């Protein structure tokens, strides 16, 4: 049985109504159970037999369904509900869970502001080369960023990390690596960081020249 | 009054072993499904191991030969003995007592985390992440190669908290973390304000102090 | 040389709880276990000890029938030397097992839309069944250190459980009919 959870992240705002599905690969009657987790802490259970609210859990939660198809609903959201959901298969061990979704603060959308920081000389010395992109208080979460050296587009040697939402303006920021050694970073000139989102008319390049 | 509190999680490394406790108050170990379910960073959760009320023990297919579970009546206390530990079984490791169809997992312990790797501790290495040259002006400290988790970042020992973000740190390919610390300033105080950033890596006693500036 | 009463263990309308298992003994009669085996409608029919073929060539002083149904998926449990629920909390095979077991699909008889909750099982129990144990107590289950004194609630469960047998469920948790035959001289072939 493999179970898959839609969608992966949803938003939505205090007082909405959320709708999240769970559906089963081959049929499993009422034997879902539904959990709640915040960063850092453990799962809390919601409900269990697929709609059987557990005892102490608000009753704004309800769960639906029965054979393949799973939903459970939160009729008024509120302020302490923003957290990932998982749905989990009963009466089986080895059981499966759902991928788990993730309630997010709904706002307007806001552009990026994007910052490209060189390697230090003293990074240099070492003989490795970090080149840093910034995208700064956006959002949605959805951004693409393309490193590109001499305008070819680089694939494999970037990493990159995305805070939580902030607490004040729930937007994101986002960071972008580009690590090379020192021989691969002399031997190119131009170093670009080109950003594709929803709230940019077109794609921003910050870029630099070595040197 | 009814928890599970475990212990045990710790660093280790590959082909090493480790022991997980799960010491119960409120429920009893020995008349109950108990459950051992992981989460690998950034991961779902995994369901690792059962043991019956029973004595009947299962265990999942990457965990099998490897995993013994096990329970001590007298201390109500269950146990989970990971030998020949893989990179794969780095998680916050969760007991909880399993009512199956006749709830689910109601008691959950707090977690205990997992590290497996072949790196040794080391403190970190801090660059500064420099404003450029040509509003709103961005400055940062890049804080590598450092292992194991966690560092903590702070802006003028505290003094600035306004628009910093510090990042998740990442594992690179070599096995050690590093990560961002950016701060948004306005570009007219790129003259007159001194931006340091203050790095402490507790695991190996590290503390750096490094001044960003143009 | 009567001919022994298969039709009703195989063929009966009903099947028991697999907590509540049912057992039929078998005395004084002649027996085709061939026109058994030989009947191509059965998913498992894993005898232990010696061939179908052959022991229609063999008589014992008693056969037991055993009848129930249970997941497909805990089939595999119903076979010396295993584990799970069925196996710990409901029905247990010894060690040294001498008989045959069969099961068959039956999703057309056992499962109905919204749910047939008919058949039960145990879900708790405080140790394991020795073989051929039938437990059919209905005593709340203490999982903690409370005394439950008859009434459900928190670490007070009702110890059995009903399948939700619905015509849906994927095959491995669909209802199949089990039958098993314990060999231990008043039955032939
Ligand atoms: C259970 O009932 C079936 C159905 O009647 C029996 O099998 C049939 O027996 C008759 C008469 O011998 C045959 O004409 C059919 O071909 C058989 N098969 C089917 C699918 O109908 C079966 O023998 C009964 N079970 C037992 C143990 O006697």
């Amino acid at each position: 049985i493999q179970l898959t959870q839609s969608p992966s992240s949803l938003s939505a705002s205090v007082g909405d109504r959320v709708t999240i599905t769970c559906r089963a690969s081959q049929g499993i009657s009422s034997y879902l159970a539904w959990y709640q987790q915040k960063p850092g802490k453990a799962p809390k259970l919601l409900i269990y037999a697929a709609s059987t609210l557990q005892s102490g859990v608000p009753s704004r939660f309800s769960g639906s369904g029965s054979g393949t198809d799973f939903t459970l609903t939160i009729s008024s959201l509120q302020p302490e509900d923003f957290a990932t959901y998982y749905c989990q298969q009963l009466n089986s061990y080895p059981p499966a869970f759902g991928g788990g979704t993730k309630v997010e603060i709904k706002r307007t959308v806001a552009a990026p502001s994007v910052f490209i920081f060189p390697p230090s000389d003293e990074q240099l010395k070492s003989g490795t080369a970090s080149v840093v992109c910034l995208l700064n208080n956006f959002y949605p979460r959805e951004a693409k960023v393309q490193w590109k050296v001499d305008n070819a587009l680089q694939s494999g040697n970037s990493q990159e990390s995305v805070t939580e939402q902030d607490s004040k303006d729930s937007t994101y920021s986002l960071s972008s690596t580009l690590t090379l050694s020192k021989a691969d970073y002399e031997k190119h000139k131009v170093y670009a960081c080109e950003v594709t989102h929803q709230g940019l008319s077109s794609p921003v390049t910050k870029s630099f020249n070595r040197g | 009054e009814v928890q599970l509190v475990e212990s045990g999680g710790g660093l280790i490394q590959p082909g090493g072993s480790l022991r997980l406790s799960c010491a119960a108050s409120g429920i009893t170990v020995s008349s109950n499904y108990m459950s051992w379910v992981r989460q690998a960073p950034g991961k779902g959760l995994e369901w690792v191991s059962v043991i019956y009320s029973g004595g009947s023990t299962d265990y999942a297919d990457s965990v099998k030969g490897r995993f013994t579970i096990s329970r001590d009546k007298s201390k109500n206390t269950l146990y989970l003995q990971m030998n020949s530990l893989r990179a794969e079984d780095t998680a916050v490791y969760y007991c909880a007592r399993d009512l199956g169809e006749a709830g689910g997992m109601d008691v959950w312990g707090q977690g205990t985390t997992v590290t497996v790797s072949s790196a040794s501790t080391k403190g970190p290495s801090v660059f500064p992440l420099a404003p450029s040259s040509k509003g709103t002006a961005a400055l940062g400290c890049l804080v590598k190669d450092y292992f194991p988790e966690p560092v903590t970042v702070s802006w003028n020992s505290g003094a600035l908290t306004s628009g910093v973000h510090t990042f998740p740190a990442v594992l690179q390919s070599s096995g050690l973390y590093s990560l961002s610390s950016v701060v948004t300033v306005p570009s007219s105080s790129l003259g007159t304000q001194t931006y340091i950033c203050n790095v402490n890596h507790k695991p190996s006693n590290t503390k750096v102090d490094k001044k960003v500036e143009p | 040389t009567n001919l022994c009463p298969f039709g009703e263990v195989f063929n009966a309308t009903r099947f028991a709880s697999v907590y509540a298992w049912n057992r039929k003994r078998i005395s004084n009669c002649v027996a085709d276990y061939s026109v058994l085996y030989n009947s191509a409608s059965f998913s498992t029919f894993k005898c232990y000890g010696v061939s179908p073929t052959k022991l229609n060539d063999l008589c014992f002083t008693n056969v037991y029938a055993d009848s129930f149904v249970i997941r497909g998926d805990e089939v595999r449990q119903i076979a010396p030397g295993q584990t799970g629920k069925i196996a710990d909390y409901n029905y247990k095979l010894p060690d040294d097992f001498t008989g045959c077991v069969i099961a068959w699909n039956s999703n057309n008889l056992d499962s109905k839309v919204g749910g047939n909750y008919n058949y039960l099982y145990r879900l708790f129990r405080k140790s394991n069944l020795k073989p051929f144990e039938r437990d059919i107590s209905t005593e709340i289950y203490q999982a903690g250190s409370t005394p439950c004194n008859g009434v459900e609630g928190f670490n007070c469960y009702f110890p059995l459980q009903s399948y939700g047998f619905q015509p849906t469920n994927g095959v491995g948790y669909q209802p199949y009919r089990v039958v098993v035959l314990s060999f231990e001289a008043t039955v032939c072939g």
